[PDB]
């Protein structure tokens, strides 16, 4: 994860390169840090960077409640066993499992 | 007797297997839980129903002198000597 990406066309001395991006990172956390404007002096740019891989495209419910249903379906317990429901799910499901399976 | 019986002979003299793929039938009842659950829950079904023998009909069989109780034991309690009833309707 990023959070400022900045850039520029020359040789800033590195060491002080990461002095600064420590300095950054600590001063703009709101929850340690009381600011919130940054000046941009001597030609450094800001490129407005996006996020390729996000943690939205992995939808993985879908597919693991189905395999959990398809073990469940291999054995035999009823779905309503395992998770538990109204007195009219519980007792004839009871039911149905000890004597079907 | 049928006066056409010889045709229908001829149009299909002997009998064909219709299970065209056994061994991909065998490798999916091993490695396919939606199948072998559903086959299972038929076969266990249909052999958990016993039999009745009831009354006589008066015709001419292929199996005559056989008494109601054999045919009770027979269906119900143990068809072979060796072999179970249940593993008999299962297969």
């Amino acid at each position: 994860v990023i959070g400022l990406i900045l850039e520029t066309d020359e040789i800033l001395n590195k060491k002080l390169r990461e002095r600064k991006q420590e300095e950054l990172q600590l001063d703009y956390n709101p929850s340690t840090g009381q600011s919130s404007v940054l000046i941009l002096d001597g030609g450094m740019k800001a490129k407005p960077y996006s996020q390729i891989s996000s943690f939205k495209d992995l939808d993985f419910k879908e597919d693991i409640e189905g395999f959990n249903k398809s073990i469940c379906l291999a054995f035999g317990v009823p779905q309503v066993l395992l998770d538990g429901g109204n007195n009219a799910n519980i007792r004839p499901n009871i039911e149905l499992f000890y004597y079907m399976t | 007797l049928n006066p056409g019986q010889r045709i229908i002979r001829d149009m299909e003299p002997v009998s064909h297997r219709t299970n065209r793929k056994p061994f991909t039938t065998g490798q999916a009842y091993s490695k396919i839980e939606i199948l072998n659950r559903t086959a299972n829950m038929v076969i266990d079904s249909a052999a958990e129903c016993s039999y009745t023998v009831g009354d006589k009909y008066n015709i001419v069989t292929y199996a005559n002198g056989v008494k109601t109780k054999t045919l009770d034991t027979l269906l119900n309690v143990r068809p072979n000597p060796f072999m179970d009833i249940s593993t008999f309707r299962r297969l």
